[PDB]
């Protein structure tokens, strides 16, 4: 192009260099704060999942109700966080009605909904938004299991899908089950617990909802933070490479055009 | 060289009209929420 | 010469079983090209400056013989073979006016039947259970099945 | 009844396939006609056209 | 070009110049004489200019782009002639309106080449900041009289520099 | 003058929300932009007298097309033309003597627009 567009393009990649150095601290920063926050929730979560792996629970084989949840947020420039979940959502979603069966989706962050709202767009339960600004608390986890059921959906079985944090430049989609107390009640592996009738059971199925929607929630957030500061970190390498090449252009078209200028004066005088 | 503020909306390239739209598809959003409340609040305060 | 009976289209559509919508839309379609072929195709073929032409030629005698055949011979034109559908119309009017329209009309008939019966019933504060049984055959426990009483399955 | 009614309005008017076959199958020879006309006045032209160019 | 000069000029005219007791005077340089002639009926419209009475408060120059360099060149100066009478010798306020003001300086460079001057920064005439300063010098409110003095400057190609 | 000043303004809305591609009101505003995007096109030496540009602005201005799919809008112009020329050629005619889009003249592109979308 003439001088003129290159400058303006060399600026504009310059500040957007800029941003996203600024937004890979800001991210760091909120990974650090999520990391630190995510050990006792870590704890917390797997204490919670105990029960239901040290007393093997296997779903029935005879039942259609099914709930798929899937934990994202509403930020992007993560990468392939919400990207992956949603495949495994639609994977999973489309395995259980292909074995006939009525699954249901909540979506708890917009990109979630997005992602599935050109196939799937009828089987949304609820959707939850508003994910992502501040750190999740038991306060979110306790809203959307609330809601969860007080929406009359009593479904039969469950999964839960999030991003597993591994490490910082790592992570993993998990799908945790979840089950409803006619799955509870009609185990023999649970004839051993004892003062256990079908209503305590009943508040602890929802506990227990409450709390493996707050450990995805903590796993989820802290491997988006991670996601997020990696991201940014290679927009900005990219930036910082086309930058470059645009300085390289940018004095090539400056000094040609300081000698095309020189040469017309010089014609002009000897042209006289 | 150095770079000024406001300058991605300045070359105009891709980004340029991505932030246009951005802005403008999220205030269009903002003004069709406000006019539902001033159409709400002219008819609570007709009487 | 050409004078084409109009359509209506949205009331056309009304008028295909699912079965036969596969053909309908093939004939519209060529319906379509068919009607903007004739449209490109002008009101009528340009004339012949045979004067001036024949003033252009050497060989006078050639051209005025080629506009003379031209002038005693004329162009074919086909026929309504193609068009053996008209057996087709006949058929129909068997089933829209014949038989659908019959039996359309008598099935009517019986629901008139049935309704004004239906409208005609003693207040429900004066009935009996044998007319219960005779005006809904719902109603009716089948001693046949269970002759004892209630004559009903009890769990219901 | 009213069901019944709807099908038999429908009835009536049962006939405009047909009708737009025939339209379709008249144009449509109109058409080939039109082209003959038109096919022999072109190539009558370019023939003559041939002995005036010489 | 094409963001709203003339438009904006014209409606200065359409509210100073029409409320304004002084004189005006607009000298059109270097530009559409489609657009001299708009201005010259909308102004015998509104009645600055009147045909029939003595009592118009309007003149018009005009050296418009048909005319050769020489023309354009000069036609600035011609206006400014009539406005700088009407600021000393009538001794009153003068409103003076200019567009372009850039054509003034273009026609000085298509000529400059062929009366022996070597070109300059981008081929204009090395004169340039002269030729403009001994004009826009006599642009002036003295303490005899007061032009205000509105110049429409095309900006080729966007470039401020 | 009447039908090209509305198109002006849904293309300039269109225009400036047009990047990217959710809510009732700005989808619509995208689908009208399309719609009347795929109506300026054409094809090479084959223009069209002002009365049929109007006839085909007017009915994709007026939300009509707003129910067809975007790849089929050329189709939809071409028949419409193709329709109108032979069968209303009285209202062109008028159109163009008169040089407006009077009442009565609304009401049959109305008319004729409502019966073609549906017939095709």
């Amino acid at each position: 192009a003439t001088l003129k567009d290159i400058t303006r393009r060399l600026k504009s990649i310059k500040n957007i260099q800029k941003i996203t150095k600024s937004m890979k601290m800001v991210a760091a920063a909120k990974y650090a704060r999520a990391e630190r926050e995510l050990k006792p929730a870590r704890v917390y979560g797997v204490g919670s999942l105990a029960l239901y792996e040290k007393a093997d629970i296997k779903t029935p084989e005879d039942k259609k109700k099914h709930l798929i949840i899937g934990v994202s947020s509403d930020r992007g420039l993560c990468g392939a966080i919400h990207s992956s979940v949603a495949k495994q959502m639609k994977s999973e979603a489309a395995n259980l009605a292909a074995a006939g069966k009525e699954v249901k989706i909540i979506g708890v962050g917009d990109k979630i909904r997005s992602i599935l709202h050109r196939t799937h767009s009828d089987q949304f339960l609820v959707t939850f938004k508003e994910v992502g600004r501040r750190p999740p608390t038991f306060g979110d986890a306790s809203v959307i299991a609330l809601e969860l059921l007080n929406s009359g959906y009593e479904f039969d079985e469950g999964s839960i899908i999030f991003n597993r944090f591994r490490s910082v430049i790592s992570y993993k989609t998990e799908e945790k089950p979840i089950f409803s107390l006619d799955t509870i009640s009609s185990a023999e592996s649970m004839s051993i617990y004892d003062d256990i009738d079908a209503d305590v059971l009943r508040n602890y199925q929802e506990y227990s909802l409450a709390n493996i929607i707050y450990y995805s929630l903590k796993e989820s957030t802290t491997s988006e933070q991670s996601a997020r500061m990696t991201a940014m970190d290679n927009a900005s390498k990219n930036a910082s490479e086309m930058i470059d090449k645009l300085t390289l252009t940018f004095n090539r078209t400056r000094q040609a055009v300081i000698t095309k200028e020189l040469i017309e004066i010089i014609s002009g005088a000897a042209a006289l | 060289v150095r770079s000024s503020a406001g300058a991605v909306r300045d070359a105009g390239g891709a980004f340029g009209k991505r932030e246009q739209a951005e802005e403008e598809r999220y205030f269009r959003a903002r003004a069709k929420e406000q006019l539902a409340a001033l159409k709400k609040h002219h008819e609570n305060e007709i009487s | 010469k050409l004078a084409l009976k109009t359509i209506d289209w949205v009331a056309f559509g009304e008028i295909i079983p699912r079965n036969q919508k596969a053909v309908a839309n093939s004939l519209k379609s060529w319906n379509e090209t068919l009607t903007s072929r004739l449209a490109t195709l002008p009101e009528k073929p340009p004339a012949i400056d045979w004067a001036y032409y024949k003033a252009n030629v050497a060989k006078a005698g050639l051209v005025d013989d080629f506009e003379k055949k031209f002038n005693a011979l004329k162009v074919p034109i086909p026929e309504d073979k193609y068009t053996a559908q008209v057996d087709a119309e006949e058929k129909e009017d068997v089933k829209s006016c014949a038989e659908f329209l019959t039996q359309s009309k008598t099935r009517i008939q019986e629901y008139e039947k049935e309704l004004e019966k239906m409208r005609n019933i003693i207040p429900f504060d004066q009935m009996t259970i044998e007319d219960l049984n005779e005006v809904f055959p719902e109603t009716k426990l089948d001693k046949k099945k269970y002759p004892y009483w209630p004559h009903r399955p009890i769990e219901t | 009844i009213d069901m019944e009614k709807s099908q038999q309005a429908l009835v009536q008017k049962r006939h405009y396939l047909f009708d737009v076959q025939r339209n379709n199958i008249a144009m449509a020879l109109e058409v080939t006609y039109r082209e003959r006309l038109h096919r022999v006045y072109r190539e009558v032209k370019n023939r003559l056209d041939y002995h005036i160019s010489v | 070009a094409g963001v709203g000069k003339t438009v904006l000029i014209m409606e200065l005219i359409n509210n100073v110049a029409k409320a304004h007791g002084g004189y005006s005077v607009f000298a059109g340089v270097g530009e559409r004489t489609r657009e001299g002639n708009d201005l010259y009926h909308e102004m015998i419209e509104s009645g600055v200019i009147n045909l029939k009475d003595a009592t118009s408060k309007v003149a018009l120059v005009y050296g418009q782009m048909n005319e050769p360099p020489g023309a354009r060149a000069r036609v600035a100066l011609t206006g400014l002639t009539v406005a700088e009478y009407f600021r000393d010798q009538e001794g009153q306020d003068v409103l003076l309106f200019i567009d372009n003001i850039f054509r003034f300086t273009q026609a000085g460079s298509e000529v400059s080449a062929l009366l022996g001057r070597i070109p300059s920064a981008v081929g204009y005439q090395p004169t340039l900041a002269t030729d403009m300063g001994t004009m826009q010098e006599r642009i002036t409110t003295t303490k005899k009289g007061s032009i205000t003095s509105v110049q429409a400057i095309y900006v080729p190609a966007d470039d401020l520099t | 003058k009447q039908v090209a000043g509305t198109m002006k303004l849904e293309l300039a809305q269109y225009r400036e929300v047009a990047a990217f591609a959710l809510d009732a009101a700005t989808q619509q505003l995208l689908s009208r932009g399309v719609r009347l995007t795929e109506l300026l096109k054409q094809g090479q030496y084959s223009p069209m007298a002002i009365e049929e540009q109007v006839a085909v602005i007017y009915a994709g201005v007026r939300g009509y097309l707003d129910k067809l799919e975007p790849s089929k809008i050329t189709k939809f112009e071409n028949a419409f033309l193709s329709h109108v020329i032979s069968q209303h050629q009285a209202l062109l005619g008028k159109i163009r003597t008169d040089g407006k889009i009077s009442e009565e003249s609304d009401a049959k592109l109305k008319e004729i627009v409502t019966n073609f979308l549906a017939g095709f």
